[PDB]
This record gives C-alpha cells, structure tokens and sequence, in this order.
C-alpha cells in the first residue's frame, strides 16, 4: 500500500525491483508500459497536536 | 573426425597477478548509492592466476584439462577470436554427460549431452586465395553425441573471424559456477589496447545465463582455433598455425566482499575482505 | 520406468545422473562387466495393475 508516482531511474534490462538502504522496495517497473514508478508512504511524517 | 596435433613446444606454466579482478553482481536488484556487503564464491584479490596463450612465432598450442574447482574465472585477451568455446564435465569420455559451449561463427550453441570427446578438440579456420577471406572450415570437437538432454542454438550472426595483427583489442571476462544443478555464467565484454597481461583496472561482471543443466562438473577445457592455409605446410596434424591470443584461469574460493554501488546502480569499487589488515579494517568498519 | 539403485555418493540438488557404468560394490574392480560384487545400478520398477 502506498502512493505511486512517476520517477527517473536507469534500470538495467534484467531488473524490475529497486531497493533502498532499508531494503524495502522503492522503485518498480510497470509490467504493461515499461516505465519506472516510485512508491512512497501516505503518512508523510510528523503531525504534532 | 579428430586429428591429434604434433607440432608443439612445452614451456613452464605462465603465472600472473590477478588484482581487483573477478567480481560479479550478486543479484538482480537495483541498488544505488549503497555500500553492500556479501559472501560468496569470489576470486581473491591479488591471486596468482594461471596463464596460457597461443602464439605462432614453437607454435605453443596449450589447452589442457583443468579442474573446475567449484568455480572458474576465465579471461581472454584476443584480436581475432581464436578462443571459441569451452567443455565441462567429469570424465569427458561418453560415460557421463558433458556441457559444450561453442561459437561456430554463425550460432552460439550450448549442449548438455553424452559427448565422446577427442583428445585435443579444436576448430579449423581456413584462408583462401580466390578471395582474401577467412572462414571456418572444420569442427573437430566430438566424435559422437547421444542421450542429448539440453540444447540451445542462438540466432544466426556474421562475425569477423579474420586474423588481425597488432595489439589485443578485446577483453572477454567470464565467471562460471555450478550451484544447485544450475550453471551460472557472468560476462563482461570490454575493449582494451594492452598486449602483455591483465589490464590495470576494475570491471564488475554482469549476469548472463542461468542454465538448468543438472550436471556434476569437476574438469573443463578450452576450445581454441587453428589457422590453416597454403603457408602452413604438412598434413592436418602439422599443416596449421595458431594466431596470437591469450587467456587466464583463476579458481574461485569462498570469501567475503564489500561492494559499492554508484547512483546509477552499477558497481564502482570493491574490497576483498581478509586480504590484508587494511582491507580487513575496511571490511569491519 | 527405472530408478538408480546404487551410487557412490548422494546427488546434489536438481542434479541428473544418467550414467550406466557398473557399480563396483566390492573392493575388486570388475572392469566394466557384471557378475559378483558389482551390479548394474539401474533397476526397473515392476508396476503390475
Ligand atoms: C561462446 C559463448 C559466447 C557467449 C557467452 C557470448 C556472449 C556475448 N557476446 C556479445 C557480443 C559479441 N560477442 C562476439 C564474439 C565472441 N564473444 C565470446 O564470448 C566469444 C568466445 C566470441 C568469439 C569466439 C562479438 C564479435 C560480439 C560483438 C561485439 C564486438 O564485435 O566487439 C555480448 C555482448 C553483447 C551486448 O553488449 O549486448 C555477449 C554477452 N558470445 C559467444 O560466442
Ligand atoms: C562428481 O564427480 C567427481 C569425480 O568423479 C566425484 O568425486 C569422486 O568420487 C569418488 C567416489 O566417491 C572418489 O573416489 C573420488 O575421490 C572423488 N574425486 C574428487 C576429486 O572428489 C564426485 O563424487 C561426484 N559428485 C556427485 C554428487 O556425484
Ligand atoms: C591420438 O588419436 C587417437 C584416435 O584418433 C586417440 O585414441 C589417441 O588417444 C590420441 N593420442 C594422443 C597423444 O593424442
Ligand atoms: C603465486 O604468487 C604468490 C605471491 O606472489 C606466491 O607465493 C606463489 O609462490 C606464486 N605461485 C607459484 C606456483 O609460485
Ligand atoms: C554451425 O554453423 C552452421 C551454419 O550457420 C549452423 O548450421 C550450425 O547450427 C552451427 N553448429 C550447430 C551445432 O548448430
Ligand atoms: C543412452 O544411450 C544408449 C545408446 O545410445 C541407449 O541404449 C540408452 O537407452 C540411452 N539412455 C538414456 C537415458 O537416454
Ligand atoms: C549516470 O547516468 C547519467 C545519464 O546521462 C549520466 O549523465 C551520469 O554520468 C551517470 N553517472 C555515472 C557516475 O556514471
């Protein structure tokens, strides 16, 4: 679950998933239209009351 | 059929220093700007790599049956494509299956098959006088083939198999391993202009194939090529010459490595852990 | 339908072995022939209905 946005990554032909330092997936390649998308959370962060 | 080769000149085995060579990608995941650590079968840095080469000048034809000690790093320096494949297997004498990888100038072919091999397998490049054209005329690898399980033939292609005089223009690096019945091959194809020994540099190998052969492999051999022409006198056993080409063979070992990925996802540098204390400290920190 | 009854060592994962050389059960090599203390390794299932 998350927000999917367009991005700019030079994926190699044999790769489809990209992982950051935390090892969670961050970059995906759409199977239909061979573009690259970036996944971000949808709780942005600090909300103090 | 196959013909034993006679014109030879033995020399002590050549040795070379393999430094910062034999590093391949560990997986197929896009990691960028991350220093990742891993342990696998790796070629140790600054190892002593065995060296064979074919030069006419002697005639120095060398392609023995080498052990496949749980992985092999094969690196060839060539200018005319004298090295044209590999054989893998245990007995190589039709009692066990064997793997054959061959570039026969039209298709690259991979076969897992109970080959009955010859003592000195090779291929014949020939040169003609009606036109100044080199071509491949002979295929003297195996006498017979049966019970022939795996088989792949690539698309047709045309390649310049001519004899080129001068500096070695192409380095082709290959890592072979046999893990869980899968023959994993990693490749790197880079132009150079050096002639003596391994280039001073660093290149990370990419994953090529992942062949499902399911074969026990302990020994392997290289398939070289012979120029034959009117200049070369004698029968098929002696009427030949070998162009200038070289290859190096280093044995993989289980080691720990540190790898650095740039922003575009490719490897830029690596550290062989447990080489020297400085590298050991880089590895720990 | 045949199964390999004898082998000098266990298979590695996803490894095939279709050799038919005679298995030297005894300590005396029987140089490629059958007989006593060395057996043909492949034995045939008998599947009666
Ligand atoms: C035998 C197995 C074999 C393999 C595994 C192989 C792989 C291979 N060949 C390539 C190109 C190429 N490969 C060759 C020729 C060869 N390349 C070799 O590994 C060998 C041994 C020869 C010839 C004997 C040539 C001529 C090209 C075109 C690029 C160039 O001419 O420099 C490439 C890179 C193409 C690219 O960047 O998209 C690979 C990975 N070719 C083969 O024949
Ligand atoms: C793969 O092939 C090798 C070579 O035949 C096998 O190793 C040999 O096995 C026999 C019988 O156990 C021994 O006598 C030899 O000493 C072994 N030689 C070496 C270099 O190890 C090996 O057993 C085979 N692997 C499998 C899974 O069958
Ligand atoms: C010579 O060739 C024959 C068959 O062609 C082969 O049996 C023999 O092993 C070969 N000997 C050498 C030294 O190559
Ligand atoms: C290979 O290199 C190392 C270090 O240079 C050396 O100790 C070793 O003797 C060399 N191998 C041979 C067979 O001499
Ligand atoms: C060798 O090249 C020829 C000509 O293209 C081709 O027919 C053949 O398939 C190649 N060898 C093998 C074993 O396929
Ligand atoms: C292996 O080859 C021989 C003769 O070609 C044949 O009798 C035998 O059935 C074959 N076995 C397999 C598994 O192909
Ligand atoms: C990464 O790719 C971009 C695409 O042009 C290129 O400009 C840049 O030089 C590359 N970065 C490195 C370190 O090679």
């Amino acid at each position: 679950t998350g927000v999917l946005t367009e991005s700019n990554k030079k994926f190699l032909p044999f790769q489809q998933f990209g992982r950051d330092i935390a090892d969670t997936t961050d970059a995906v390649r759409d199977p239909q239209t061979l573009e690259i998308l970036d996944i971000t959370p949808c709780s942005f962060g600090g909300v103090s009351v | 059929q196959c013909v034993n080769l006679t014109t030879r000149t033995q020399l002590p085995p050549a040795y070379t220093n393999s430094f910062t060579r034999g590093v391949y990608y560990p997986d197929k995941v896009f990691r960028s700007s991350v220093l990742h650590s891993t342990q696998d079968l790796f070629l140790p840095f600054f190892s002593n790599v065995t060296w064979f080469h074919a030069i006419h000048v002697t005639k120095r034809f060398d392609n023995p049956v080498l052990p496949f000690n749980d992985g092999v790093y094969f690196a060839s320096t060539e200018k005319s494509n004298i090295i044209r494949g590999w054989i893998f297997g245990t007995t190589l004498d039709s009692k066990t299956q064997s793997l054959l990888i061959v570039n026969n100038a039209t298709n690259v072919v991979i076969k897992v098959c109970e080959f009955q091999f010859c003592n000195d397998p090779f291929l014949g490049v020939y040169y003609h006088k009606n036109n100044k054209s080199w071509m491949e005329s002979e295929f003297r690898v195996y006498s017979s083939a049966n019970n022939c399980t795996f088989e792949y033939v690539s698309q047709p292609f045309l390649m310049d198999l001519e004899g080129k005089q001068g500096n070695f223009k192409n380095l082709r690096e290959f890592v072979f391993k046999n893990i869980d019945g899968y023959f994993k091959i990693y490749s790197k194809h880079t132009p150079i202009n050096l002639v003596r020994d391994l280039p001073q540099g660093f290149s990370a190998l990419e994953p090529l194939v992942d062949l499902p052969i399911g074969i026990n492999i302990t020994r392997f051999q290289t398939l070289l090529a012979l120029h034959r022409s009117y200049l070369t006198p004698g029968d098929s056993s002696s009427g030949w010459t070998a162009g200038a080409a070289a290859y190096y063979v280093g044995y993989l070992q289980p080691r720990t490595f540190l790898l650095k990925y740039n922003e575009n996802g490719t490897i830029t540098d690596a550290v062989d852990c447990a080489l020297d204390p400085l590298s050991e400290t880089k590895c720990t920190l | 339908y045949l199964y390999r009854l004898f082998r000098k060592s266990n298979l590695k994962p996803f490894e095939r072995d279709i050799s038919t050389e005679i298995y030297q059960a005894g300590s005396t090599p029987c140089n490629g022939v059958e007989g006593f203390n060395c057996y043909f390794p492949l034995q045939s299932y008998g599947f009666q209905p």
